[PDB]
């Protein structure tokens, strides 16, 4: 007798693939990865099964060529979190501000990974609020008021080459990401039409389809 | 089976206990002792009682969307307006009223945080956010275009993992369920963040033969529970 | 407990039978003011 | 909601005990121990069914007249012919029949000394009075010309002050008042004072859809209570 297969820490705890960094040669020479943990296109609708979650998570960087061959060169992954200066340019004083905790890796060493705590001001995360952000009671201007709620903010992932000098070498920056200690709420019926959008579960209405396949008649087979 | 007989602060319905009386989500609403880490008494806790809906054969459903419901509107709706911190619980009652002879089933269910969406369309252009008036409808609430997605992609089909009661005009003709306060904080702006949306849908549409009135109505009657309110602002 | 003429029309004496009663129909529906009086037996009235 | 079983003497009826039964002035008929200052026991008892009124859309009531109803037919009525001086109670029970597709209220009431009147017209002429076959009308009883002064200058409005109970086909159809004998003497002649007048009048007239029996009837059955006699004559 076993059910923990049906867990969520069973049902989320796994290394998924979040985000694809190129570095190349011949765009401006950093990249800056706003934290989604969508880019899976698969865990938007796993997660808004529900509605108030809460974890700790685990990211992880595999680094390499194009070609996949493993070159000596020294990678600069920084952790921006929410509220905090974006880096400019490759030499803004984001990446010495030291404040924004920084990764100093290889590539000939193996992938560096680094735990990320739950980082919300809120109890919990949203994945809904219906509503308007604080505090909606002036002029319209509108395209921001919807299914945001910037208390999610999960903070964003930063790299460099690194410096001064830009590298010689083509690269990759694959961005793993797993769930852990994770603890949802009220539940959500699931997704059954096609993602447009992030951050508001809007639906083409011209195209509205059935949940599953269908049959001739209800009296066949 | 039962005679009717109830009554709050003023007002007085007159309702039943014959069946499945309440369904509650499996904690009732209460205050809060804590350090955020008013107690208005016998005067905010009155049945309002909103504007009973129509229900034509080809209706599609309707929602609608609390605390926004009565924030404008009601003794309730000032102590909304002038305050700004909100939480609550909610008495929802709804009754529809018809012969033995019309039928047809109705969803009453509740979606909290019911992001709505509309369809992209119109002009050939991609992207469309609802108005004001339809994600903060008010009392008279508003009909929807997509039922069987509820108008957010979410088919009704798997709408009961909320608190639901069946009304079958058949068996019952009443649905009562108690809503207690969800949310990440404990307390937030009644203006701005409408939580939990009420909703009702028809799956099997209401048929009779005809000249026996097209039109059965619903009644919804509601009442807060255990509201609590903090900082206050003056008045216009 | 007596009965409590409402409705005033003598429409001539034959009608007159209509004055302790109400009206309710379908049409036209809901909302719609159905019926006042006041609240004072002395005044001349529906209470007389 | 119960089964049906009365009986007395020889007749048998079949009536019900859901709702409020009996309404009597506050005070049982009796018999009487004095000095003025012949008891049938198990005989005159026995429940007079009068004949069963029909009743239209546009009826405007009926009235009988006791003890004049029964005293000129039956075997009660034996007893009223031969003796002079008269005193009894009475079991009065009316009950109309119909479905739940019909409606319109009654209202059975007791007026005491029912001294009725006609219009002044006819010639030109100033006085008239009633003949004897308005006055006493007898079992068949009189349908009333103008009920809103019950031919009286009486407006219906106040006549609930006398014994009365509602008939609505909705809730109920059966009354049931027992009357009490009601006079200045202890004893009158039954043929010449008649005392009180049952009468049944319309408020909410009778509607239905149509080809629906458009004539719902009107059962009275009537029992004596208490009656006494004293001094008799000899027969034709």
């Amino acid at each position: 007798h076993s059910t923990a297969e049906t867990t969520l820490d069973s049902f989320f705890s796994r290394a998924g693939l979040v985000g694809e960094i190129d570095l190349p040669l011949e765009p401006n020479g950093y990249a800056n990865w706003d934290i989604d943990i969508t880019g899976y296109a698969q865990m938007r609708r796993k997660v808004e099964l529900f509605t108030y979650m809460r974890f700790d998570a685990e990211f992880t960087f595999v680094a390499c060529t194009p070609t996949g061959e493993v070159v000596p060169q020294l990678l600069q992954y920084m952790f921006v979190p929410p509220g905090a200066p974006k880096p400019d340019s490759r030499e803004s004083l984001a990446w010495q501000t030291a404040t924004n905790p920084s990764v100093f890796v290889k590539l000939s060493d193996p992938p560096a990974q680094v735990s990320v705590p739950f980082m919300s001001p809120a109890s919990a995360y949203q994945w809904f609020y219906d509503g308007y952000p604080t505090f909606g009671e002036h002029k319209q201007e509108k395209d921001l008021e919807y299914g945001a709620c910037p208390n999610n903010m999960m903070g964003t992932f930063s790299v460099r080459t690194v410096g001064t000098s830009k590298s010689k070498y083509p690269l990759v920056v694959r961005i793993y990401m797993r769930m852990k200690h994770v603890r949802a709420w009220i539940p959500r019926p699931m997704r059954n039409q096609n993602y447009l959008f992030k951050a508001n579960p809007n639906y083409a209405g011209n195209s509205i389809k059935p949940t599953g396949a269908s049959r001739t008649a209800i009296t066949t087979l | 089976d039962r005679v009717a007989q109830l009554t709050i602060g003023n007002s007085t319905i007159t309702t039943q206990e014959a069946a499945n009386i309440i369904v509650g989500y499996g904690e009732w609403p209460s205050y809060c002792s804590d350090s955020d880490a008013t107690r208005p008494d016998v005067s905010v806790n009155r049945f309002y009682t909103l504007d009973t809906k129509l229900w034509e054969k080809s209706s599609k459903g309707w929602y609608w969307k609390f605390p926004d419901v009565l924030t404008e509107t009601g003794v309730f709706g000032q102590n909304a307006q002038f305050h700004y911190l909100y939480r609550s619980g909610f008495c929802i009652h709804v009754q529809c009223n018809a012969s033995k002879f019309h039928q047809g089933a109705l969803l009453v269910a509740v979606l909290p945080e019911y992001v709505i969406g509309t369809v992209a369309g119109g002009t050939g252009t991609e992207d469309s956010h609802p108005p004001y008036k339809q994600t903060q409808p008010g009392a008279d609430g508003f009909e929807l275009q997509h039922p069987y997605v509820l108008d957010a992609g979410i088919p009704i089909s798997q709408l009961t993992v909320c608190p639901h009661q069946w009304i079958n005009l058949r068996t019952n003709n009443c649905a009562t369920i108690i809503v207690p306060y969800i949310n990440a904080l404990p307390f937030d702006s009644a203006l701005n963040h409408c939580n939990f949306g009420l909703l009702v849908v028809p799956i099997s549409p209401l048929d009779y033969d005809q000249g026996a009135t097209p039109v059965i109505p619903i009644t919804i009657t509601l009442a807060p529970m255990c509201s609590e309110f903090a900082g206050l602002r003056q008045a216009v | 407990e007596t009965i409590l003429e409402v409705n005033n029309v003598p429409t001539n004496a034959t009608s007159l039978m209509e004055r302790l009663r109400f009206p309710v129909s379908a049409q036209a529906g809901k909302g719609e003011l159905c019926a006042v009086f006041r609240a004072d037996p002395g005044r001349s009235g529906p209470w007389q």
